């Protein structure tokens, strides 16, 4: 019955940019509009550098952009024309109060929802979309039931995002499920229905999953949980390998081997990061402790714990390697995005080492081909130890030239094609590479026979 | 089976208060082991009572040798927990050929250093405390 | 220089040994297999129509092989004395006392194994330890070789971890998703390694075979089994959650399961997990970390048991709340005593654990299972026993005059009882908790007959 022919979203970040790139892209007949309040990331979007680094997005943005999808800092009259209103903002951590440090702050919902029903006159679809709903959908009713206006229709929607970073495109152009909730009633279901045919113009309906609010949102919490509970589980077993001289990779290809298992997401490494997986655990385990399930709550802690434990092993073994003193000395770090393929660094493993080094008085010189300078200038800080401390070099030559240990966090393809060889000559000796990533696996011989001293997580 | 050569608590005595053979066949018989039990003054009656909480841990686990051969007999390991003279001039290649193997010597009391070489090309695994 | 496998003996004629052996026998009709084990009763079972355990396939499996290169027998010396390869495939129960008490495997039966191959033993012969889960096995059957050593003895020890499920044993067998063999480093552990991959290549693709040490491959075995336990208890979490927020445990997991990064196995909430492979392997597991000192490797994968230990207490506690919290001379019918469908197996089985928490509150209990033998249901359960516990020869019997049905075990023939005949004997309230998922999609059914239908994951 209801078609969806104009889409707002507010939030132009890392879910709703390319989300929305990628809808204008497949239903050329619906007009998308980004908006957020940030004018310098709404401008970038406008212009010929893009305010992230996805492969594939700038085509997708340079063939829509002007057409049917646009970039603008006018909220309000965004909404009021919207058909379907996306909210992809952020729900940063309270750093204060009951859950500090845990619990998400929804006031950047609520205000969201405020500002909708301030805006809208009439039907709407209100679609709350994020890597980590945390009772999102509930906060938007909440507010709407409360203030409501003569002929004003306004319908909540979960709709969450199950894309990665640095695969953007390709996990929103080819996905594995989508997955919407709303009401189980005759004006729930015809939003849900609504919704699902925006989908249909280019994913096929058997992959599409219609739920409630809460199911769907659940199941998003879950499933993060479950993806980062893969990495815990194998980074554990990489310290066992250590301990006992075998090697995590064979032991995950003996593992990824049954079927029921998968072979995917079995990459050991100094530890996960990003904006979904940590806050994901964190809220996850606040909630089971809010409705007295405390067996489940630290059931799901140790995923972090582990992780936690992982970076802070990975950090005492350079410093160990190092006979326990660091002062003065100068070290490489290569990689501070928190995965490959991205200028994110939101949790970044590379912050965790960066500051355990700074720590113990090291001179960090840290190179990433995409995350901006001052980025990592603001990761750092508290300001006086990152200015006494921290060097952000424009190559990597630069920062490994008479470095003590080269510490690879990030696995950009780039770092296994570097001249080790040339490296070695300018590193003060003995020279250490302490590979969080397996990048360098296979390369173990020449760079021993070059004279480095190789270690890397889950081999001894 | 298990050999525990020494229960006085040092040598030439044959007293056994707070001996650490006493704690030793305590430890070894909660694993169910079947101690062979030899020392050239403590009485036997005096280790049955030390073992004791008429104890029926005891009489399924514990036996009290007369020689110390009698005690190695098919022993999987020997453990000398009192530093008698006379254990460093044992018979060691007939106490190793009727031994289970691998047949380990836990030495500790240090009284079988210097027959090191000895002990190791006849064929024991020796282990003493303070060394690897 | 090779070897060639013409005779192959197991010693351990269990859930694993029998069925892994006739399926080699199967696909290779030029070797010989024989399996022996100290106990007679069960030797003579595998020669009889009766198998001593139930495997779907397994007794077309054995009668097609047995006499002709299939042997089973209790004169274990002789099949040793004549084996090219020896595969040890025996228990190694928890201890009971001790360190590691109630955690750690008792390797005593493997080292006796090791002896009496020494024993029985000339020439040259490759010794492999087959089992779920293996906890230093390889390192001391190596341990007593090095030590026992007599002239032109030559023995060689693999690492071989046996994949398959019960329940899906043939199956899981002919089809293994990859075999696994760790050998030494050293040109004798390689010519041993191929000796073993060359049976496996009857029926296997050499794709499909892996390679490595002894250790690597055991170590391999003990993550593989805690990683999938570990999702059973990760979806049970969330059932629990799922209970207490109004969501549906079937519902989220199906959603969960279509990440194929996650895969759409392991994710059916359940009771808990039995068998005795996976709490075994965890402990273990654990207790190995702590020898280590890696304290928070062991207190990560904990979690995996004490989720389990909860899911099955919360289960117990809703079936004592929902009568009220006195169950003093009430019958209750327990339907499933086996820790899955399609065996009789019930080692830590989730029906022993449930029955023991109604047993503490005084239930009258009537236990069907199709394929338990009553006697082990009585020693499994062990004067409480003669006062509170019924063996029922059917559904029905079990479920006359009762205020609750319990499933505890998946059996397919459960959820096409005659629900009707069973609710108009039972007392009112009539509650069915079905702590399988078994009864989905019967719930408007039976909530019509006037049935309570509480099951796990849904409220
Ligand atoms: O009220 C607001 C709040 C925020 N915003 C904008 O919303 C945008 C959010 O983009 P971000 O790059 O910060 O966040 P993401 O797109 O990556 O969201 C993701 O990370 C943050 C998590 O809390 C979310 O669960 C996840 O979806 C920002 O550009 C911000 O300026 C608004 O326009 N209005
Ligand atoms: O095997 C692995 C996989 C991932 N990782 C690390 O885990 C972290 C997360 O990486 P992901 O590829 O999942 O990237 P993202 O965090 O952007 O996406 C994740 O959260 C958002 C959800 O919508 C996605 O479905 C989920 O994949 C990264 O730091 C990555 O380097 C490993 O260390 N090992
Ligand atoms: O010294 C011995 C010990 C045991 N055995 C026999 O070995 C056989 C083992 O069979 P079981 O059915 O008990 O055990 P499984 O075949 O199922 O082994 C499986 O579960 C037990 C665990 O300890 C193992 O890790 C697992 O592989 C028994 O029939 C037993 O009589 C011997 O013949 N000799
Ligand atoms: O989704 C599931 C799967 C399994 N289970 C339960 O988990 C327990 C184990 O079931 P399995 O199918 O794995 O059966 P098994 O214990 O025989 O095999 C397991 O251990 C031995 C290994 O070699 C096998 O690879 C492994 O699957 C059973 O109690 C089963 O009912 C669930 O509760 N939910």
């Amino acid at each position: 019955m209801f078609e969806i022919k104009k889409i707002c979203c507010i939030g132009a970040g890392y879910v709703g940019g390319p989300t929305c790139s990628v809808i204008a892209h497949m239903c050329p007949e619906i007009r998308v509009t980004v908006v957020d309040v940030n004018e310098s990331r709404i401008n970038a979007w406008n212009s010929p550098t893009l305010p992230i680094y996805e492969p594939g997005l700038k085509e997708v943005v340079e063939s829509c952009r002007g057409k049917n999808l646009f970039f603008s800092t006018n909220i309000d009259d965004a909404i009021k024309e919207a058909d379907l209103v996306f909210i992809s903002v952020n729900t940063p951590t309270k750093t204060y109060g009951m859950g500090k440090g845990r619990a998400a702050d929804l006031k950047y919902i609520e205000a969201c929802a405020r500002r909708i029903v301030q805006n809208s006159n009439g039907y709407k679809i209100v679609t709350e979309k994020s890597t980590v709903p945390v009772r999102a959908a509930e906060s938007i009713r909440r507010i709407f039931d409360a203030n409501t206006k003569p002929n004003l229709n306004l319908q909540v929607l979960s709709n969450p995002e199950f894309l990665a970073e640095g695969t953007a495109i390709k996990d929103l152009k080819n996905p594995d499920r989508v997955l919407i909730g709303g009401d189980e009633t005759p004006e729930g279901q015809r939003a849900v229905q609504a919704l699902c045919a925006v989908y249909e113009h280019w994913v096929p309906r058997e992959k599409i999953l219609t739920t409630n609010t809460w199911s769907s949102e659940l199941s998003k919490l879950a499933a993060n949980a479950f993806l980062a509970q893969r990495i815990s589980s194998i980074n554990s077993i990489s310290a066992l390998c250590e301990a006992t001289g075998a090697d995590v990779e064979e032991v995950a290809t003996a593992i990824g081997m049954d079927q029921r298992i998968g072979n995917k997401f079995l990459k050991a490494s100094v530890g996960f990061g990003g904006s979904c997986f940590q806050k994901d655990v964190l809220n996850l385990v606040y909630l089971c402790e809010a409705l007295n399930l405390p067996e489940v709550a630290r059931y799901w802690q140790q995923v972090i714990d582990m992780n936690d434990y992982q970076r802070r092993r990975f950090a005492s073994r350079i410093i160990d390697s190092l006979f326990n003193t660091v002062t003065d000395k100068k070290i490489a770090i290569l990689g501070f995005a928190f995965k490959k393929d991205t200028g994110d660094t939101r949790e970044s493993s590379s912050i965790y080492i960066s500051k355990y080094l700074m720590d113990e008085g090291a001179h960090l010189h840290i190179y990433d081909p995409k995350v901006p300078r001052e980025q990592i200038v603001v990761d750092l800080s508290h300001d006086d130890q990152v200015s006494r401390l921290v060097t952000i070099s424009k190559d990597p030559y630069e920062a490994c030239d008479g470095a003590h240990a080269v510490v690879i966090c990030t696995e950009w393809d780039m770092f296994k094609e570097l001249d080790y060889e040339r490296i070695h000559k300018k590193m003060l000796k003995p020279a250490f590479i302490f590979d969080g990533r397996r990048v360098l696996d296979g390369l173990h011989n020449e760079l021993q026979t070059i004279g480095f001293q190789i270690e890397t997580i889950g081999k001894k | 089976k298990i050999a525990i050569l020494g229960f006085a608590f040092k040598k030439d005595t044959g007293d056994t208060r707070e001996s650490s053979s006493i704690y030793i066949s305590k430890y070894l018989m909660d694993e169910g082991a079947h101690l062979h039990i030899y020392d050239p003054k403590v009485p036997r009656e005096q280790i049955v009572v030390d073992l004791s909480h008429e104890d029926d841990q005891v009489s399924r686990l514990v036996t009290i040798s007369k020689d110390p051969y009698e005690a190695c007999d098919g022993a999987h390991a020997v453990v000398i927990c009192t530093e008698w003279d006379m254990f460093k001039e044992l018979d060691y290649e007939r106490i190793h050929k009727k031994m289970l193997k691998p047949a380990f010597i836990f030495d500790g009391r240090r009284v079988l250093d210097g027959l090191h070489n000895e002990l190791q090309t006849i064929g024991f695994q020796i282990e003493t405390i303070g060394k690897k």
